[PDB]
């Protein structure tokens, strides 16, 4: 199942990495694979998916289509602009008023005390999102700090060495 | 009057884009095999 | 104003050849006028008959776009030049490469042949030209001095013997023996991709998106402008009767009068069926040897042949 | 100044292409004076190319037209280069010239992308130019099938009952078949690990499994997305479909149940022949042996003529229409299972980063696809033979016939079609004509396709493997009879359903 | 500053230039010829042959 | 002549956050489906 | 104790936490 913490990580992860690097994002999350993340995005968390009430024109067109092209909900869904799970639930519901897969369901909210792992993930998600920088390049930056200590140490020690009275030449 | 995707004519044909009198050659693979010199030598 | 321009008849398209699988980038006619040769961005060199338009033969040696071909008037040789930095000499009694000129450091954009001595000149994107010895494949001079790709080169027997136009918007007139630039012409504001020499007048013209300009040898004294064609101009080609063809890169082609600079026709041809309309463009044009036909090599993989119109008169098509 | 060899062909193509682009407009159609941003137009160029490759419609909100035309022109340049290289390498791989192992993988990836681009275009054209099957071909098909099933006294398949006796046997068979993939117990992956987990826990607790299965078959009609990839057989490729585990189990059980019941109620008449009764070499033997046991078959006195035709339905898996298929399945099974089966072929197909929706054909990587293919082929056997001759061949429903036998000799000789075999989508027919039936056929053929210039002898294709003393001898009566027979058969099939 | 290095491909090869012989197309003949009329001749011939085609 | 910047869905070289909306932006049905489906029901 | 939390852990909060984790800017090269 899907927990509000996780899909709130997923919104940010998609916001940062892009809409095509599902394995990276899947790595941000514990206990999720890239297939499930992609499914959850394309079924519920996409901002272009409508969760509203069916306008009367929507419902008439839905029944119209469901008669023109029966059981083809992936074909029908974009013709009216909602996901196939919504169209399927609402169509059966219309038929009965006149008579799993957890991607689709909403997210269980956050508890009062978040289980420890729920918390460390957030910190580490915060960790990953914060750092734009690479590894090699970061090593060079740390080395640059190291190098100013080197020159800085050498000079004072060189000053002191030549101050002690010995005029060393490196070469 | 349904056109099987096997036909699906895009792309107006050449005579319609160029005109009734402009000639139109389409030359895929050539005549005159490669061994035949373009400039023939003397003998 | 001007005296009034000579009346030239207008030209009409009468043939459309299509067998290439990439843009057609260069075109040339044999000395004896029986066949012409096209080089394309599908790395072949096709040889077509000029009467029938039939394809005679297909030569495949290059590794990338063939950007120039030429046929030598003194020897049975065809010299081709590609984007693979290689320059080739095909012997046309066996149809096989016999000689290759090595040393350019990036794609070779064009090439011309000296009419009396046996040398080659090639221009490339490393912003140099080279004078090759046809017979020993040795580079006898590296004409350097431009500061950007060298779009075009033309060579002549008179003096100065080499004119290069480059993408830093400059023209240079070089001497062949000394190997250095005599004159530098900086009148154009945009890349000079086209240069042509009048057959019988010791003058030349140079094309750029600003306007075509005319210059007068041997030290390049300005003469006049030719304006109106606002397009990246890929070619210029002059007839012996003073017709000057200016082929652009969006497909449009203007025909001018050389002497007074009066644009007497504007052709806007149509793209081959399966083409986009963003893919109309002229890369090379060449007059026949009789100077009756005008062949053009286009960015929709066709070769269009124009012939002069014989049933028009000064009063049917007056000169403004 | 090192040459451009074979490892630097691609990197060099891109060097020179983007040098050209930078020359081209970003310095010769400017007047974005300040700083003409050419380093960013090159970014647009690379992204337009990736969008071409992914089959995405690329349109940037406010971008001057000259630039957009420049980019479209150059992406068409690179696309021509890319696919011409694919054509060339594919011919080398097919005939056998290169063994390089990076070219094999590069080329399989190129042709996978080319196939999926053509395929998304074919589905869009379906949904735009509408069902290719008119409402009068489809009604003839539907009514002919109802007449068949009614004359046979078929007994439709019911939804698998609650206390079915065989549910555990059908489930054990499904799960054993699914295990058979990972016999090796290889390095597999996460997803096969997960499938093995599901299979084992269903092998331990077989009633939560079956409860789930029937709940699915009853209520589910929108499924997850399928993966596709290609198996490279060096002379053609094969598509390989990748479905998710929960549904693979539900489909495997549905498959077993349908084939079991179909075989008990006798849905498929004896000519639909990848059958469980003999291996293919025994089919060849029974065919040779049935031809020979026809009555007076080798006699040529009165000018009789035997014709053996063999063909292929040329794409039946690809022009199935899911609406018509729904209605044709409903005649056979419960509407619940019919709706499951036809709502399951309509899924999203995904390769690396290309995605589309199946709406027209059939996904053969499903587990009941055998049943759909053979039932649809049954409908087409009926269109080709006619209900009367199909009822002669299949015998009366109380006393069905064997593979290639008839009830008596009277019926067998009452018609030219003496034998008929249909492998999955392959057709073999054997006719025996008398001289008048043959002459009549040839007349009606020549009336409509008149060949006065005697080139019918030319298109005819023979088998250049036996010596000429054993090949076919092309006399005009003979090749004309061949063309007439073929012309007559390919006229019984609407071209919007299947062809030949 | 001339090197003594050397190359397998800089050995002498094709050391004589072929010149275009008397019949092939020497600059003398093409200096002579009348091209427009010859071209229209072969053009008419080709149209004749291809109407014989059909 | 101003050139919009590219935000790709594949390359994020410098690791920059872009809101979902701007990240995002950068069908026909014939009328014979009705005649076919209703002919089948009848 | 599992029980519905009070406010939530919506994304913008994460992006702000990461942006404020601003330690990779680091300290300036020391003036001497």
């Amino acid at each position: 199942v899907w927990r509000n913490t996780e899909d709130e990580i997923l919104k940010a992860a998609v916001m940062k990495y892009g809409k095509n690097q599902w394995s990276r994002i899947a790595s941000l999350l514990h206990r999720k694979s890239a297939k499930q993340c992609k499914a959850r995005w394309y079924e519920w968390l996409d901002p272009s998916i409508k969760k509203t009430e069916w306008s009367r024109e929507e419902e008439e067109k839905l029944l119209h289509l469901a008669k023109l092209m029966p059981t083809q909900w992936r074909t029908i869904a974009p013709i009216i602009g909602r996901t196939a799970a919504q169209c399927l639930e609402h169509y059966e519901f219309l038929l009965d008023k006149a008579a799993p897969n957890p991607e689709t369901k909403p997210a269980r909210p956050d508890p009062i005390d978040m289980d420890e792992d729920e918390l460390e993930m957030l910190s580490e998600a915060r960790a990953r999102l914060a750092n734009t920088q690479g590894k090699k390049a970061k090593r060079k930056a740390r080395e640059k700090q190291l190098e100013e200590a080197r020159r800085l140490a050498a000079l004072q020690k060189r000053r002191e060495l030549r101050a002690a009275g010995i005029e060393i030449q490196k070469k | 009057e349904v056109v099987l995707h096997e036909d699906k004519k895009y792309y107006p044909t050449a005579e319609e884009v160029y005109g009734p009198e402009v000639e139109t050659i389409v030359q895929e693979e050539d005549t005159q095999p490669l061994t035949e010199p373009i400039i023939k030598p003397v003998k | 104003t001007m005296p009034k321009p000579q009346w030239h008849p207008p030209w009409k398209l009468y043939r459309v050849i299509s067998g290439h699988l990439g843009w057609v980038r260069c075109i040339a006619v044999e000395p004896g006028n029986q066949w012409f040769v096209t080089g394309s961005a599908d790395r072949t060199i096709k040889i077509w008959d000029l009467a029938s338009g039939k394809l005679k033969l297909s030569l495949t040696g290059h590794i990338s776009t063939v950007r120039g071909v030429i046929v030598s008037t003194r020897s049975p040789y065809l010299f081709s030049c590609g984007e693979d930095k290689q320059v080739k000499c095909w012997d046309l009694e066996y149809n096989k490469v016999i000689r290759h000129y090595h040393g350019h450091l990036s794609a070779v954009y064009g090439l011309d042949l000296h009419p009396t001595i046996d040398v080659l000149v090639t221009c490339s994107r490393d912003s140099t030209a080279r004078i090759w010895d046809v017979r020993t494949k040795a580079s006898v001079h590296t004409l350097s001095g431009h500061t950007n790709a060298v779009a075009t080169v033309r060579c002549q027997a008179a003096e100065p013997q080499i004119i290069t136009g480059s993408h830093d918007t400059t023209i240079r007139l070089w001497d062949l023996v000394a190997g250095k630039t005599r004159v530098t012409l900086t009148n154009h504001k945009k890349s000079v991709r086209a240069v042509v020499l009048h057959p019988r007048h010791y003058t030349f013209a140079s094309g750029s998106p600003d306007n075509i300009k005319q210059w007068k040898f041997p030290d390049g004294s300005f003469i006049q402008n030719l304006s109106g064609h606002n397009a990246i101009i890929n070619t210029l080609t002059v007839n012996s009767d003073g017709v000057l063809v200016s082929g652009a890169d969006n497909g449009t082609m203007h025909l001018w009068d050389w002497r007074t600079g009066y644009n007497f026709q504007r052709v806007h041809a149509a793209v081959q069926p399966g083409s986009l309309d963003s893919e109309s463009g002229i890369f090379a044009c060449a007059f026949d040897q009789s100077e009756s036909r005008l062949l053009t090599a286009e960015a929709d993989k066709t070769i269009k042949v124009y012939r002069e119109d014989d049933t028009a008169t000064e009063e049917t098509h007056p000169v403004s | 100044a090192k040459t451009v060899t074979k490892q630097r062909v691609e990197s060099h193509f891109d060097l020179e292409l983007r040098a050209a682009v930078m020359h081209d407009i970003l310095d010769m159609m400017p007047e974005g004076i300040k700083q003409n941003k050419a380093r960013t137009i090159l970014q647009h160029l690379s992204e337009a190319w990736r969008c071409w490759k992914a089959n995405i419609p690329w349109k940037v909100p406010g971008l001057p037209t000259p630039i957009e035309n420049m980019i479209l022109r150059y992406v068409k340049a690179k696309a021509d280069w890319w696919t011409n290289t694919a054509h060339y390498n594919r011919e080398r791989i097919r005939r056998g010239a290169t063994v390089d192992k990076t070219v094999c993988k590069k080329n399989l990836g190129r042709l996978t992308r080319l196939y999926l681009k053509a395929e998304q275009e074919r589905q869009h054209n379906y949904l735009k130019d509408g069902p290719y099957i008119t409402a009068e071909e489809a009604v003839a098909v539907y009514t002919t099938t109802v007449h068949w099933l009614e004359s046979r006294r078929f007994s439709p398949i019911p939804f698998p009952p609650l206390s079915y006796k065989h549910d555990t046997k059908l489930l054990i068979l499904a799960l054993e078949r699914l295990k058979e993939a990972y016999s090796v117990k290889s390095r597999l992956n996460q997803s096969q690990r997960e499938e093995l987990g599901l299979i084992e826990q269903a092998y331990d607790n077989p009633h939560e499994a079956l409860s789930r299965i029937k709940r699915h078959l009853l209520t589910q009609r929108a499924f997850k997305e399928v993966g596709i990839e290609f198996m490279d057989l060096y002379s053609h490729l094969v598509p390989v479909y990748d479905v998710e585990p929960l549904e693979k189990i539900t489909d495997a059980y549905l498959d077993q149940y349908l084939w079991y019941e179909a075989d008990k109620r006798r849905l498929f008449p004896p000519w639909i022949k990848p059958a469980d009764t003999e291996p293919p070499p025994l089919l060849v033997y029974k065919w040779c042996q049935g031809i020979n046991n026809l009555q007076d078959v080798w006699e040529t006195s009165e000018g009789e003529c035997n014709v053996m035709l063999e063909s292929r339905f040329e794409k039946m898996y690809e022009k199935i229409d899911l609406t018509l298929l729904n209605r044709l399945l409903r005649l056979i099974v419960d509407h619940n299972i019919a709706d499951y089966m036809t709502a399951k072929n309509n899924v999203v197909i995904n390769y690396k980063d290309m995605n589309h929706t199946n709406s027209y054909g059939i996904i053969r990587g499903l587990q009941f696809a055998s049943f759909i293919v053979q039932y649809y082929g049954l409908v087409m056997d009926l269109l080709v033979l006619g209900l009367h001759r199909a009822s002669e061949m299949a015998g009366p429903p109380q006393m069905p016939n064997d593979f290639l036998s008839f009830q008596d000799i009277a019926t067998e000789a009452a018609h030219p079609i003496r034998l008929f075999c249909r492998y999955i989508d392959r057709i073999h027919i054997f006719f025996r004509f008398t001289a008048d039936e043959a002459r009549d056929l040839i007349q009606r053929y020549l009336t409509e396709h008149p060949d006065p210039n005697n080139e019918n002898i030319v298109g005819y294709n023979n088998k250049k493997c036996w010596p000429r003393d054993a090949r076919m001898r092309l006399m005009k009566h003979d090749v004309n009879l061949g063309r007439a027979v073929f012309w007559d058969i390919k006229n019984r099939l609407p071209r919007s359903v299947t062809t030949v | 500053q001339l090197s003594k290095q050397y190359s397998s491909r800089d050995l002498p090869s094709h050391t004589k230039i072929k010149y275009r012989q008397t019949t092939q197309d020497a600059p003398e003949e093409v200096r002579n010829r009348d091209f427009r009329r010859e071209l229209e001749e072969r053009e008419r011939a080709a149209a004749r042959e291809k109407n014989r085609d059909r | 002549w101003k050139i919009p910047p590219c935000i790709s869905n594949w390359k994020n070289a410098k690791g920059y956050t872009i809101p979902l909306d701007k990240r995002l932006a950068a069908v026909h049905i014939n009328e014979n489906f009705a005649k076919l489906a209703e002919a089948l029901y009848i | 104790n599992k029980a519905p939390a009070e406010v939530q852990i919506t994304a913008e909060q994460l992006l702000r936490e990461a942006k404020e984790r601003e330690l990779e800017l680091l300290p300036p090269p020391p003036q001497q």
